[PDB]
């Protein structure tokens, strides 16, 4: 073999940036106790 | 008989989804009427039950078990009632959707007997049942190993007529869009290759089915590429979509 | 609300969760319904105005019936903004329970909040769904009532509940790595934890909802994973784990741990035997990562990971891309001397490829871990040789590393050897 260094490849494994989810918005339009007019829910329906 | 049933249907159609109210009254009687009815009326009742089910849609779940029992009892080799029940199957599938897989195993024995011995002129009752299987969708997951061999025997049988063979091929095409077909790669590809020899008329339809299957299998299709290429050259089959998909697979690009 | 959360984190991701089960379905014109002050009228809210107030880095979760319509109209207003900009698309992530045509399931067995539950409590619905399939016939005496009273927690990996959560995290992270292209994997599953968790649990939603004529929708479109082989492994793992529950609850039997991670390491070892060729990479690579987190199988994994890295520099690149680095570096805080020959080996292979990791090793004081190994006469001379190379890389043309190793008394240690 030749006495020469092996060319280092372009190591791209490093992450560009670390994101942080700082805050969360929980918009809940549950309308508990009322049924939407568009969908005629079945009598058992889904309650949970 | 006829007058009473027609009026009930028209009422439910005009009401919409507010007819659900009346279900507990209508259904138990209507089912007992189908049981004790005789001759011609049977067929008409099953037709009108289909309409009922198409209107009630998801709300028909409590009474579905009884309906299946009815169907199971009154399914006969009579061509007339078979087309009727197959139509009623298509309407139950669209009505329940995901919940149909609970009831499908009861119907499977009758569907497998239809393929085994169909004497229908040109197997038009088979073609209808294929069109139903297309609607079944992702319900067929747990039962595809049962349904698929009959369908494969249908489009590979040379004695069988070309319409019924195109119907089977188009069905496998559709089901490829929704179901997983990796398990049954050999069980299909080998009949297809064989179909591309024994009949030049199906060559177009079959190649369209093949390309769809290829799109679904992806890199798993690599194995067969030598063998299928050999059959294509023997009859100069030059399909645009298929050659593109193969080219993409060998290259390794994913799209 | 949205304008305040944008003010707090102008340059950071903000999560918008929308649950429209109580309001009418979204319109074709790109609108979403809310209420009026008196709760007497459903007021529409334009998606354009909704995406005005929220900023560029944001993520949207829609749990409603025709949720596809929102994603379509969101991308439209995204394109409409791009057209206006001449004379916020890749940044904005969107998850949707359903396709625009589809409706949410009405099935009394399932919870109404089927999508959110999947995203936020995967194991809970995963076990309830497992008990609804036809495969329960193979295990009689497992009802939902036994699932309610499953012992354990979601943190303690030695408990039965923490076991499944750990297995589930491995299976989902494995499916993602094998199916997605490497670029999109590191974008979603490595950048930030919460997004990675949402997409991990999204893969489970895609599978479950598929079985009820529902297709979830994502903004960076994923290829269909529902048919992946690893899903079958998940069933068996669940099966064996909660076949013991009758005996754990009633008899009080000691919960035997799952063979899952053991058998997956066995598969990785079998691959290595005839793995010299550059064939398709082993599916189980992300599982080996998950195994490093415990101590129960840590010795075996560190061995196999070294044997893999030996294969060539192509493999070390892969192991760095899957994200092994911050875990191998964390093990340098361990004091278990059995780890010393394995970590010395692993780190020599890594620093041979990527010499830039000399920065990380000085920051965490990992150079002390190796200094100890280089001053241990009983350590074989083969592993001591690797240690001298690792130090010769950390020091190489890097004043911070030269100043750091000088203070750690390298020259005196070296002369002793």
């Amino acid at each position: 073999e030749k006495i020469e260094g092996s060319k280092s490849l372009a190591q791209s494994w490093r992450m560009k940036d670390r994101m942080k989810t700082v805050s969360v918005a929980l918009v809940l339009c549950l309308n508990v106790g009322v049924d939407p007019p568009d969908v005629v829910k079945t009598t058992p329906c889904a309650r949970l | 008989h006829t007058m009473v049933v027609q009026a009930i249907t028209f009422i439910f159609k005009s009401l919409g989804l507010k007819c659900v109210q009346f279900l507990p009254q209508v259904m138990p009687t209507f089912l007992n009427v189908i049981r004790v009815c005789d001759g011609a009326i049977r067929e008409f009742l099953f037709q009108q039950l289909g309409m009922l089910v198409s209107f009630v849609k998801s709300h028909i779940r409590p009474y579905m078990d009884e309906i299946v029992t009815l169907m199971r009892e009154f399914w006969v080799m009579n061509t007339s009632i078979q087309s009727t029940i197959i139509l009623l199957i298509e309407q139950i599938v669209v009505a329940l959707g995901g919940e149909f897989k609970l009831y499908l195993p009861q119907l499977i024995p009758h569907m497998l007997r239809v393929f085994m011995h169909d004497n229908s002129p040109g197997r038009i009752v088979s073609i209808k049942l294929l069109a139903a299987i297309q609607l079944f969708g992702a319900n067929l997951d747990d039962y595809l190993h049962l349904l698929l061999p009959p369908i494969v025997k249908l489009f590979d049988a040379p004695e069988a007529p070309l319409p019924s063979r195109k119907a089977a091929l188009e069905t496998v095409d559709r089901l490829t869009e929704s179901l997983d077909f990796t398990d049954y790669a050999s069980r299909i590809i080998h009949p297809i290759v064989r179909t591309l020899d024994q009949s030049p008329e199906l060559r177009s339809t079959a190649m369209d089915t093949l390309s769809s299957l290829v799109f679904q299998l992806g890199k798993k299709y690599q194995i067969f590429i030598p063998m299928v290429n050999k059959v294509l050259v023997r009859h100069r089959i030059n399909h645009q979509r298929y050659d593109v998909l193969i080219c993409r697979i060998v290259k390794g690009y994913t799209l | 609300l949205c304008t305040s959360l944008r003010r707090n984190a102008k340059e950071e991701r903000v999560l918008f969760h929308y649950n429209g089960h109580g309001v009418p379905r979204p319109t074709v014109n790109g609108e979403v319904w809310v209420f009026n002050k008196n709760y007497t009228q459903y007021i529409p809210l334009s998606i354009y105005d909704l995406q005005t107030w929220m900023g560029s880095p944001s993520i949207f979760v829609y749990d409603c019936s025709n949720a596809g319509l929102i994603v379509k109209s969101f991308k439209q207003f995204a394109l409409q903004r791009e057209q206006e900009l001449e004379v916020s698309m890749k940044n904005c992530i969107q998850l949707a329970a359903c396709e625009a045509t589809e409706l949410l399931p009405m099935i009394p067995d399932l919870p109404a909040d089927l999508f959110t539950s999947c995203l936020t409590t995967p194991i809970k619905i995963a076990l309830r769904w497992f008990c609804m399939q036809k495969c329960v016939s193979l295990v009689p005496g497992v009802t939902l009532d036994l699932i309610e009273k499953i012992p354990g927690r979601l943190n303690d990996r030695r408990t039965p509940l923490g076991e499944l959560n750990w297995i589930f995290t491995a299976i989902t992270d494995t499916i993602a790595w094998n199916v997605l292209p490497r670029d999109l994997f590191q974008k979603l599953f490595r950048q930030d934890l919460l997004v990675a968790s949402l997409f991990r649990n999204f893969l489970l939603a895609e599978r479950i909802m598929r079985s009820y004529n529902c297709t979830p929708v994502s903004s960076p479109r994923l290829p269909p994973t529902y048919m992946h082989a690893m899903w079958q492994a998940w069933d068996l793992a669940v099966d064996i784990c909660l076949s013991q529950l009758p005996t754990i609850i009633e008899e009080g039997t000691a919960f035997r741990h799952s063979p899952f991670f053991a058998e997956q390491l066995t598969a990785f070892q079998v691959w290595l035997t005839m793995g010299v060729e550059n064939r398709n990479p082993p599916e189980q690579l992300p599982i080996v990562l998950q195994v490093l987190l415990s101590q129960v199988h840590r010795l075996r994994a560190l061995d196999l990971l070294g044997r893999f890295l030996d294969l060539g520099p192509w493999a070390v690149s892969l192991a760095l891309s899957v994200g092994i680095f911050p875990y191998v570096l964390k093990l340098l805080q361990s004091s278990a001397r059995e780890l010393r020959p394995l970590l010395v080996f692993i780190w020599a292979k890594i620093l041979a490829v990527d010499s830039s990791c000399q920065a990380d090793l000085v920051k965490d004081n990992g150079h002390k871990y190796f200094l100890s190994v280089l001053a241990d006469p009983y350590m074989p001379a083969e592993h001591r040789t690797m240690t001298a190379f690792i130090l010769a890389v950390i020091v190489n043309s890097y004043h911070t590393g030269q100043e750091a190793c000088l203070q750690g008394n390298l020259i005196a240690i070296c002369l002793e050897q």
